[PDB]
RNA sequence: GACCUCAAAUCAGGUAGGACUACCCGCUGAACUUAAGCAUAUCAAUAAGCGGAGGAAAAGAAACCAACAGGGAUUGCCUCAGUAGCGGCGAGUGAAGCGGCAAAAGCUCAAAUUUGAAAUCUGGCGUCUUUGGCGUCCGAGUUGUAAUUUGAAGAAGGUAUCUUUGGGCCCGGCUCUUGUCUAUGUUCCUUGGAACAGGACGUCACAGAGGGUGAGAAUCCCGUGCGAUGAGAUGACCCGGGUCUGUGUAAAGUUCCUUCGACGAGUCGAGUUGUUUGGGAAUGCAGCUCUAAGUGGGUGGUAAAUUCCAUCUAAAGCUAAAUAUUGGCGAGAGACCGAUAGCGAACAAGUACAGUGAUGGAAAGAUGAAAAGAACUUUGAAAAGAGAGUGAAAAAGUACGUGAAAUUGUUGAAAGGGAAGGGCUUGAGAUCAGACUUGGUACCGGGCCAG
RNA sequence: GCCUAGACCGAGGACUGCGGUUUUUACCUAGGAUGUUGGCAUAAUGAUCUUAAGUCGCCCGUCUUGAAACACGGACCAAGGAGUCUAACGUCUAUGCGAGUGUUUGGGUGUAAAACCCGUACGCGUAAUGAAAGUGAACGAAGGUGGGGGCCCAUUAGGGUGCACCAUCGACCGAUCCUGAUGUGUUCGGAUGGAUUUGAGUAAGAGCAUAGCUGUUGGGACCCGAAAGAUGGUGAACUAUGCCUG
RNA sequence: GGCGAAAGACUAAUCGAACCAUCUAGUAGCUGGUUCCUGCCGAAGUUUCCCUCAGGAUAGCAGAAGCUCGUAUCAGUUUUAU
RNA sequence: UGCUGUAAAGCUGGGUCGAACGGCCUCUAGUGCAGAUCUUGGUGGUAGUAGCAAAUAUUCAAAUGAGAACUUUGAAGACUGAAGUGGGGAAAGGUUCCAUGUCAACAGCAGUUGGACAUGGGUUAGUCGAUCCUAAGAGAUGGGGAAGCUCCGUUUCAACGUGC
RNA sequence: AAACUUUCAACAACGGAUCUCUUGGUUCUCGCAUCGAUGAAGAACGCAGCGAAAUGCGAUACGUAAUAUGAAUUGCAGAUAUUCGUGAAUCAUCGAAUCUUUGAACGCACAUUGCGCCCUCUGGUAUUCCGGAGGGCAUGCCUGUUUGAGCGUCGU
């Protein structure tokens, strides 16, 4: 609300915090992103590294889609279970009947490799997996099985 | 309070339709109630004012006389009655300007019209 | 104009933009009347349902494979299935799409599923029906009815078999098998026929 | 404000030179606007200083989860009378709060019924306070359809409405609500905390299965009661208390002796 | 005597133009400005100019999007996304597919021998039950008017014998306009010119919104709220029923078999030029040159040849809704302005007035409840004054609500040798203030200034 | 050590302390003024206004190294008169929920632009890195060393445990350089081990949302101010020149 | 654009490019102004870069908010040694 | 008239006046002026001041009238001096014309007077003009351009008489 | 010492601030689709018992008809105007009319109240000349009718 800012404070002081010698003059320096190779090269070099010139190859017509694959690590995969049924699927599992995780249903195109899994078999199902990923789901005698 | 949006509570908008009414609504709003005996006697309780009716004075600086209207001055939202005058210094003398709804009627004047629109109010004559 | 350690802006504001502000000042009102339209809309056609029913489809691109939705009518060959000319599918409720192909079975045993639950429940009045019967029924809502449902995921427990092979093995070979297919057979057809 | 007001004039500045500010001015002549100034924020008949626009925000955003959290503690405040006293009801003869009343309440039809009951359960004192409070309001609101000013009566909540709400419309001071829907601007006027709220029994029931408790999921989605920082809010008593006093020190003196 | 082409008529009957501006479809088209200069760029595919509409317009039933397990006319919102990209790669700029919703609606021609029958249509005349029907005569039309088909198909021959039936009229409903009808104090006291104020006792309330009336009126008036009850329109293109004809060898629909299956050209496409676009060895548009084909043609966001694949089906056409709306018409509102504000204009305001002209363009709201707008006498040439009078008030007199300041007159007090004003201090003159307390029972006791 | 002359001040408000005289749980000059007397209350006493005297006092505002300036604006008075709103952001703070978070595009509902209710998507966050194809975070109590509040055991000193944060040596993921096993569409694959390299990374999440002040950019952009540039119109009643008729 | 026995003359008191409305609140590193009180803290005219020299950015100087701790190790100073 | 606050300001006595308004907790902004050759309106000093001096020039008496340097009449003295200070017209104005009444404003003194103000009256055509003709020139039309507003063409690439 | 000047107070001025309102403005929302050759929008000039404007209207002129309604209008005047009624006032409603001179503007022309032609009736001894009344004569284009043109062309 305007009661609270510094122009109530301001009124009757003549300059309203603007300087004598200054004096709050229009667009001094120019407009918007004016100068950054002449006169503002001292604010762009130092707090924007990189701002000027071309890297890598243009990529005509990119759809985002082509690309979606949202990850999720090992440390996060039991989340996935049913919580009704977890604590119960953690005493029970074994190599004739572990819990199915479907991580594609769930949202997830890669599962990546972060963490520790309880040592409780499990079968995944991933579009994608990293390498150390699968290792540790077969460490605790799970697999990992590629879907489409 | 109102529900209709078909209403407006605007005051501007209310005194505007008051001001600019013509002849034929300020009849309507120029109505005054009907006493205690001839309330009973027509089951109405207000009326439109008419020339010859009979009325009572009831506010103002002449409440408490009778007299007969002599004329609805419509274009002053008044009504004049018979003897009810202000003598001028000079010897003339003009009416008294009374709003129908500081008066009550004393006497209908009756016709056919009258006493349909009685009728029509669900009172008897 | 440019100063402290700040984003760079992109306030792309450089135009007679004041003269094309929209303000959404209706949003209430046009909530209101197009809550009153639909109430107008079911009251001139009940007992019929307002909407007609529509067909589930896959959604495309792979970021929406997983995801079924409704889509715009039955094609001609699930209408087929019911035994229903499209022409007559239009006048009982039922949308139709001739753009729309089957070359799966999954989606077209999906859609003649849910013609025969709706034809089922289908009631053809006549001359021989008496109005008795007719307010004997209520406005049903199809969408809601007959809703889309997302096939469940695989959850439960299952026995765990292991290949000889791991799934980044696999992937990777996969990769590597596209990537040259185009020059290990050109290096085939240029050695068989020389040979 | 209109976007072309104090801009519809041709006018252009004189320039320097002929002893006069250098604001614009009305060209022609034969009138006695004709050389007059034009524009300016400081010139009568200019535009104003930055005119007032329409896609100014007018609407904010609360969090709904923080605004459900300010309604279950406005509904606590209402059971306590010192605040509903402080709030300014004439709450002095109803023995305790919540005030409950039975579900004939609900079935009540007519307003001199409504009234009636009113009385009986000791809440008309607040309606009649709402009755000697109009007044005209002070200043240039009278002219823009806020003639009359009044204080707030109690508010009526309850369960099934069989006639109560249009036996109490025409009450003055008295809002009524569904326990379903209630809110804010009805359970804190002004910001203020401790409304006088008369519950039938069938809302006070209600209340349970709508705001829930430990034992009773609310049909609010996913929503459940705040909890307080503090369990005990009796400071002085946890103060003043055994397991406190059996380790502190001996006090000083409330004010030290001056010693020079 | 026909036909073709071209004329004329105050020939019979029609039609167009012009206006309005907010939104809509196009053409044409800047510069100020930003880039701290400036030319590409930006402003901007904007303003100005020109043509053309409607209640919406436009778009629209894929020569689409995609690359998936595929979606499925158009439009809009949210998101995609300040992203891919474009850019003296600087300043800047900048979409689309998917996804969630609003709304949903589909179709019509050309290309076919009716060929056992131009089956079609405008007009004249007559007639009637007249947004038209019937009869009849000219004319149009074979250089093609009807029926039949539109790619989702479909056609022509067989089929299982299966499924359905058109229109003209009368009363209703719904929809629209519109008439009539409605609760409770003007009870008592006080103030006031006036009660609508305050106090007392009440009443109605599905009505305590708003306005009027001699001051703040739920209960005085109009209304408000709640319903009740009539009238008249209008709807191929809304449905609830009757009704006479149902010419039902007529029309149409479905399944299966066989042979077929016409599908738009100076167009597509290519080159070049200009412009434009996010579209980058070229996104759309336009000019000129070249100029196709029939499983052909287009598209698949890096130019080219070779081989595949995917997906549609251009060069012809119609179509509600969701969307827009500083105009028009009818309404309801606001944490808006309150007469130097708010539109320029609250008023005989686009007025008075100015300019040859295009154009430019003000100021200006309020006596009082009621004119009761001051009879009469007197001084004066008169304007006026003094008496009187009206009024609650003339400290309200149509120079009229209140009536500030600058500035001015009179009266009273004071001061004054080439400015005046100011601070500090005290004197003098004036004004203000307090403890004899809310004092205690002649005494007790207290306040102030001082030794 | 003693005697003696003046001035200014009296803050505080039961007691509590340190000392002193000891005659004594007493008294004092020792943690800040009391006693007594007169006068007055129709009044001395105080405050303000005007004025006289003494002393000091240049005209404000502004630009400026420097203004009373022979620098600029200001004859006087009233009323109006200038850092705003919005889009997108940085820091900080408050609040709700928290590995999540955001109801308000929309739908439901309504005492109807309110309040109340609902959920799919989506946004941001939960993973980084590389131009890209792509790959993608535990040797170990999520490591070692030196500090570290608090807690614990003790008993001053001492020992233990040590979150946040800090310095330091490592370890993990992506990029870069090297090495190059078993195998093969024999040119692919990339086990394994190295490198004064490199990243806006990991190493028991911290974010999302609303609001506020301040700061930033685009906008008329705190207010008033050009000389100019463009688009579309109006003028030869003055005047310049030709023509026609007097 | 006109018109000019030519002065950049004249083209309605306007001419080295008329008048009128609009774009347009055109842009200004430049001049002027910028409205209440008290309290606390309190500068700079210097560095580097800039068609930079009446202007900016950058560092410095200043305020605000704090946060982690509680005598650790600091100083516009001396002494001793070097 | 006093009181409170360092202050921004707040409260109060008396007078005027006539219809609404305030304290407290919060919300919000088109929220505070001495300046901007600021804007609009109003008002001063200057100041009863500069000034009201071109165009030869006025005077006596009577009438009227409240009032006469300025009106009317009479008597004089003058001037324009026919290239007029005379008698008419064109352009332009528009009732200023005439009679009667009238003096608040206007006629930079005055006013009984007036082109002022008010109320009425007044402009008569076969022959005077317009109207018709053509002049420089302007401009429709079959048409040819131009996206178009429109441009070009008039001895106009035309089947052109509303013939005698 | 007066006068004069200056300060203050009182009353009176000047002037129009302040305060209080408000048939206006401004902004938002909701609903609706209806200009014109059947002559629009706009312009000029007129019209009332007594009117300059504003408002309305068009020689039927502050209006005519119709429907509704039910006693006024009002500043003054006034009826051969009205009251238990075909009846006061009424842009109340509105479906029938009137609608000057114009204007896209239409016989031609227009700085003119200028100039024709056609039909019917009518006055002046009149088919011609002069007068009056009513009704007509624009352009582009379409369909049709009628009258035609061209060795363009068929046949006889
Ligand atoms: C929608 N606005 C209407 C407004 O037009 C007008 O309506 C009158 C209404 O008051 C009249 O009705 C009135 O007058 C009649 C009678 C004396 O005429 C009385 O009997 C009746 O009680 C009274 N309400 C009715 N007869 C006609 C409507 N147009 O009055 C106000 C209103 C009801 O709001
Ligand atoms: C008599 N002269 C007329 C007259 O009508 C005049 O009226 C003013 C009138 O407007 C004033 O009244 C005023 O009232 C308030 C207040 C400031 O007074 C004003 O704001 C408002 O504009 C105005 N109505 C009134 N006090 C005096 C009359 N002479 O206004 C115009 C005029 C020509 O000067
Ligand atoms: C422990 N030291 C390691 C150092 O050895 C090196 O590791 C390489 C690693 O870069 C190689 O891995 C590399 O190449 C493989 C590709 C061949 O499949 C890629 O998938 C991978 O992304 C890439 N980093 C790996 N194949 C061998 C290790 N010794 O990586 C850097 C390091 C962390 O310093
Ligand atoms: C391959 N040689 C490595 C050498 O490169 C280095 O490893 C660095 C390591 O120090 C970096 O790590 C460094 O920077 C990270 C930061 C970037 O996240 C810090 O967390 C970390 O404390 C710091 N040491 C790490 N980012 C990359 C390794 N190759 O460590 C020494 C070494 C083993 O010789
Ligand atoms: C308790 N275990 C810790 C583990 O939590 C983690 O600690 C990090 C520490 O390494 C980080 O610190 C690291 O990265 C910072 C960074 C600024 O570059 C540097 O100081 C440095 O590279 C390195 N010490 C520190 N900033 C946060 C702790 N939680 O690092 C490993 C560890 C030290 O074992
Ligand atoms: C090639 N076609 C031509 C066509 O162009 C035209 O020719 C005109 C001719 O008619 C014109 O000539 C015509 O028009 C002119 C007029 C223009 O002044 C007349 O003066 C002249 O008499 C007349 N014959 C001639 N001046 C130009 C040709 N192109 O007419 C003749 C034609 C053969 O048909
Ligand atoms: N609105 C701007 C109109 C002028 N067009 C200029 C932008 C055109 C883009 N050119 C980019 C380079 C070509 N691909």
């Amino acid at each position: 609300p305007t009661r609270l800012t510094k122009t109530r404070k301001h009124r009757g002081n003549v300059s309203a915090g603007k300087g004598r010698i200054g004096k709050h003059r229009k667009h001094p320096g120019g407009r918007g992103k004016a100068g950054g190779q002449h006169h503002h090269r001292t604010n762009l070099d130092k707090y924007h590294p990189g701002y000027f010139g071309k890297v890598g190859m243009r990529y005509f017509h990119k759809q985002q889609n082509h690309f979606w694959r949202p990850e999720i690590n090992l440390d996060k995969l039991w989340t996935l279970v049913d919580s009704e049924k977890k604590d119960e699927y953690l005493s029970k599992s074994s190599a004739s009947a572990a819990p199915v995780i479907d991580t594609l249903a769930h949202g997830y195109g890669k599962v990546l490799g972060k963490g520790r899994l309880p040592e409780v078999p499990v079968i995944v199902k991933a579009r994608f997996v990293s390498k150390l990923a699968e290792e540790k789901i077969r460490a605790v005698g799970g697999v990992v099985e590629l879907v489409a | 309070a109102k529900i209709s949006q078909d209403v407006s509570s605007s005051r501007s908008k209310a005194r505007k339709a008051y001001f600019t009414a013509s002849s034929v609504e300020r009849r309507v709003l120029l109505s005054a109630p009907l006493s205690k005996e001839l309330r009973q006697q027509y089951n109405v309780k207000s009326l439109p004012i008419r020339q010859n009716d009979e009325v009572l004075v009831v506010r103002g600086s002449k409440k408490g006389s009778e007299g007969k209207v002599n004329s609805v001055y419509r274009l002053k939202f008044a009504i004049q009655v018979d003897k009810l005058q202000k003598e001028k210094s000079n010897g003339a003398s003009v009416p008294i300007n009374i709003h129908p709804s500081k008066v009550v009627i004393t006497k209908l004047h009756l016709d056919k019209d009258r006493k349909a629109l009685i009728q029509r109010k669900g009172g008897k004559a | 104009a440019i100063s402290k350690n700040l984003p760079l802006l992109n306030n792309h504001f450089r135009k007679h933009w004041q003269e094309r502000v929209r303000v959404h000042f209706d949003q209430a009102g046009k909530k209101a009347s197009r809550r009153q339209s639909r109430l107008r809309k079911a009251a001139k056609i009940a007992p019929r349902p307002i909407d007609a029913l529509r067909p589930v489809v896959r959604a495309p691109t792979v970021k929406y494979n997983r995801k079924v939705r409704a889509g715009r009518g039955f094609t001609l060959a699930e209408l087929k299935a019911v035994g229903i000319a499209p022409k007559y599918a239009r006048t009982i409720g039922i949308s139709v799409d001739h753009r729309r192909q089957n070359k799966s079975q999954e989606t077209f045993d999906a859609n003649v599923a849910r013609l025969q639950e709706y034809k089922s429940k289908l009631v053809i009045f006549d001359k021989k029906t008496k109005a008795s019967e007719v307010a004997s029924f209520e406005q049903v809502d199809v969408s809601a009815t007959f809703p889309v449902e997302q096939p469940a995921p695989e959850s439960g427990l299952r026995a765990v078999e292991v290949p000889e092979q791991t799934a980044y093995r696999t992937l990777r070979l996969a990769r590597n098998e596209k990537k040259y297919k185009g020059i290990r057979e050109k290096r085939a057809k240029e050695k068989a026929e020389a040979e | 404000v209109a976007e072309n007001a104090g801009h519809q004039t041709s006018a252009e500045s004189w320039g320097t030179g002929r002893a006069v500010a250098r604001i614009p001015r009305v060209g022609g002549g034969g009138t006695h606007r004709s050389g007059q100034a034009a524009f300016g924020n400081m010139c009568r008949g200019g535009r104003m200083f930055a005119p007032t626009k329409t896609w100014r925000r007018w609407n904010v955003k609360v969090n709904h989860n923080e605004k459900r959290y300010a309604t279950a503690s406005a509904i606590a405040a209402s059971a306590v009378t010192s605040l509903v006293l402080a709030r300014g009801h004439r709450v002095e003869q109803v023995k305790e709060l919540p005030l409950v009343v039975s579900n004939e309440f609900e079935s009540v039809t007519k307003t001199k019924d409504a009234v009636a009951v009113l009385k009986a359960v000791g809440a008309h004192k607040d309606v009649v306070k709402v009755i000697k409070s109009k007044k005209l309001r002070a200043g240039k609101g009278k002219l823009r359809g806020r003639r009359f000013t009044q204080r707030r009566g109690p508010l009526v909540v309850y369960a099934q409405d069989n006639g109560i709400v249009k036996a109490l419309r025409n009450v003055p001071g008295v809002e009524t609500a569904s326990v379903k829907h209630l809110g804010l601007l009805q359970l804190a006027p002004g910001a203020h905390l401790g409304r006088f709220i008369i519950w039938t029994q069938g809302a006070f029931e209600s209340l349970d299965s709508v705001y829930g408790s430990d034992s009773t999921k609310s049909i609010k989605s996913g929503y459940t009661l705040p909890s307080n920082i503090i369990s005990n809010t009796d400071v002085t008593r946890l103060i003043n208390s055994a397991e406190v006093q059996a380790v502190v020190r001996p006090a000083g003196e409330k004010t030290q002796k001056k010693s020079h």
